[PDB]
């Protein structure tokens, strides 16, 4: 094996940001149940436009907190020999772009 | 809290410092999230009023009700040329009220207006705020910094919106002056000092021709271009990266926002290497279509994309020269202010310039201005 050290301190780095997007997951399954809440509530159908709407500036927070994931995986230098990591960080940046999508229906159902 | 020193603040149009003298030394003061200087920004939310870094970290989110700028509508009449030019390009509203600009906003579900002072006096608390967080004392003096061109109006406003936040203004001192007194050009012996200020950082550029006789400053020339910046120069080199991608992949990017920001944060970060390295590497997994970006570029690429720009950097140096009824052979000491005075190639240009003569830049660029501030509120109190 190759395994070095220095690897160790960017997949320590790469498991940092992994579970900080396990945290904006979880904040956007919430307004996933929140959406599902409102539109299968008691509220009725107008009140429930207004609602809707009012989960505007969560799901935009939600947004901007992937792309500061992104930005921070950007600053990441990775040599070739850094196969593990350079694995961690694609399946990462995907697994972004993946909720973000999400997040990117949840805002056009909305408002 | 006990009473405190008094601290210098350099109130800026993009970002703003505080520093305080203390056991011999200027220590510039950190914010609560740690930075060393903050964002001139006021946010307005549906629950509550943002400042500093907080209130820029939500600008993507918030862009309409988000305040930045508040320095370029300042003293000013809404029917000026500058507010007129300016407002095209802000997401916020500047509405007229009775001659007067105010930046209109949505707070708490209600449409506010607030004057300049007002928006100013938010960002000075800050500042004051910051120096009581590390102190661990009451500040209330301070002396506050304005561009040597300021009208009696702009600093007028400035000296309001210091009263407002609650802070006693000891003294309203010009930035170029403020440089002057961190290099302690003030101090040297000898006769009559014509002194250059090149301060390029905070989206504008200002170039000042001071005269030092027995500690006495006197404003000789001042010149410049109001909105050229670091935003210039990472501009440059993502459009350079932009066409690089369609040339190695026949894709383009600069319709897809994110893609864009990705690319911009990048190359912000890359600028800064360039000014310590002659390299630096970008590495961007998946940025378009499922493309990963992986390149690089040299310092002298990196130059060459801004090379005009560069150069036009003399342009207001022999203007202000000119102004001042000097050669360039006159000017006893340069000093260079504001963080893209860093850049090597700016710096080359400068000293080929005036015949290979030495500049002041051992103190950070970004803070010299807040560090003159504190060691003049130092000797005031
Ligand atoms: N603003 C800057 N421009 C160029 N180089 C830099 C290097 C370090 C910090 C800021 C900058």
């Amino acid at each position: 094996g190759s395994n070095s050290p220095q690897e160790e301190v960017e997949l320590k780095k790469l498991k940092h940001l992994e579970k900080s997007v396990e945290k904006i997951a979880d904040q956007l399954e919430e307004l996933n149940k929140e959406l599902t809440g409102i539109q299968q509530g008691f509220l009725p159908k107008d009140l429930q436009a207004e609602a809707l709407c009012k989960l505007d500036r969560r799901v935009k927070a939600t947004i901007e907190q992937f792309m500061k994931i992104l930005e921070e995986i950007d600053t990441l230098i990775l040599p070739e020999n850094f196969k593990d990591s350079r694995l961690k960080r694609k399946g990462l940046v995907k697994k972004v772009q993946a909720f973000l999508a999400e997040c990117d229906t949840v805002e056009q159902n909305i408002c | 809290m006990s009473k405190g020193p008094a601290v210098g603040i350099d109130l800026g149009t993009t970002y703003s410092c505080v520093g305080v003298f203390q056991h011999g030394k200027v220590e510039i003061i950190a914010n609560d999230q740690g930075n060393r200087t903050t964002p001139s920004y006021v946010a307005f939310t549906d629950t509550e009023r943002l400042i500093g870094d907080a209130a820029k970290n939500q600008v993507a989110m918030n862009p309409t009700n988000t305040v930045f700028d508040a320095k370029r509508l300042i003293g000013r009449r809404f029917d000026d040329a500058v507010v007129q030019s300016d407002m095209k390009h802000w997401p916020f509203m500047v509405v007229n009220d009775a001659g007067r600009p105010k930046v209109q906003v949505e707070y708490k579900g209600e449409t506010k207006s607030f004057y300049p002072e007002e928006v100013s006096s938010m960002v000075l608390t800050k500042m004051k705020e910051i120096a009581e967080a590390y102190l661990g004392k009451t500040v209330t003096n301070a002396v506050v910094t304005v561009p040597a061109y300021f009208n009696d109006s702009q600093r007028q406003a400035t000296k309001d919106a210091g009263t407002i936040a609650g802070l006693n203004v000891l003294r309203i001192i010009n930035e170029p002056t403020a440089a002057a007194i961190a290099y302690g050009l003030d101090k040297k012996v000898g006769a009559e000092r014509n002194v250059l200020i090149f301060d390029l950082g905070g989206g504008t550029f200002d170039v000042s021709i001071l005269t030092i006789e027995d500690g006495i400053f006197e404003v000789k020339s001042t010149a410049g271009d109001t909105h050229l910046g670091g935003e210039d120069f990472d501009n440059r080199m993502v459009n350079h990266f932009i066409a690089e991608f369609k040339r190695k992949h026949k894709k383009d990017i600069s319709e897809n926002k994110r893609a864009v920001r990705r690319l911009r944060t990048a190359c912000e970060r890359a600028k800064r290497t360039l000014s310590s390295s002659t390299q630096a590497s970008i590495e961007i997994d998946s940025l378009y279509e499922g493309i990963d970006f992986y390149t690089s570029i040299t310092r002298a690429r990196f130059e060459e994309l801004n090379a005009d720009l560069f150069r036009g950097t003399l342009d207001p140096v022999e203007k202000a020269l000119r102004d001042a009824k000097l050669d360039k052979s006159q000017i006893h000491d340069i000093v260079l202010v504001g963080g893209s005075t860093r850049i090597p190639k700016i710096q080359k240009l400068l000293q080929d310039f005036f015949n290979g003569k030495e500049l002041n830049k051992s103190i950070n660029p970004d803070e010299a201005v807040a560090y003159g501030a504190a060691v003049q509120a130092a000797i005031l109190s």
